[PDB]
């Protein structure tokens, strides 16, 4: 029904760019190239480390969502400095409207993610739901 | 200050003002763990999506 459009909008959203995913492809190809850089050991490792203890179905939703509304491109920069951390922007993004699950992110997710490495983290997340929905079943 | 002749310049696209209107007009609820399957399974091609 017409309660569920912009979620339902969403995640047909995030369905998309993970189809992109399995079919290995250069999946966004609009958006800027200072945000499209690789993770180091240790980021990926703290990554990893709050991904075992996550809510991965709502996590790249929420990311997805924000990455394809707000890093659009050219001027992008404007209130989204690419050094700060993806835990303030995400809370400061969700406490506008969305009264969803808070305190996994509040207390799990590392400190220091380098906001310019931001797509990777969504693309090893994805990679992650993948292995665990296709792997296992 | 009403009825002020205004030529508009920037170009309502950014998605955002589309959704503050969706939670102004109705109450939007979240999806249920059952249709979230169901609309997965159906649609995997991709040309459906």
């Amino acid at each position: 029904q017409l309660r569920h459009i912009i979620a339902l909008w969403q995640f047909l959203s995030a369905h998309k760019s993970e189809q992109r995913l399995r079919l290995n492809k250069e999946l966004f190809r609009e958006i800027d190239v200072q945000y499209k850089e690789e993770l180091s050991t240790q980021h990926q490792r703290l990554l990893g480390t709050f991904l075992n203890e996550a809510g991965l179905d709502a996590f790249l939703l929420e990311l997805h969502e924000m990455i394809v509304l707000k890093l659009k491109g050219p001027r992008a920069a404007n209130s989204f400095n690419p050094n700060w951390s993806l835990k303030d922007t995400l809370v400061s993004y969700m406490e506008t409207k969305d009264s969803d699950i808070l305190s996994e992110v509040e207390s799990q997710f590392p400190e220091e993610i380098l906001m310019s490495s931001c797509i990777s983290v969504w693309k090893i997340a994805a990679t992650r739901k993948w292995d665990r929905q296709s792997r296992g079943g | 200050l009403k009825g002020i002749p205004t030529l508009v310049y920037r170009r309502d696209w950014n998605y955002e003002h589309l959704f503050m209107d969706i939670k102004n007009k109705m109450a939007q609820s979240s999806l249920p763990n059952l249709a979230i399957s169901t609309i997965s399974g159906q649609l995997q091609s991709y040309s459906d999506a």
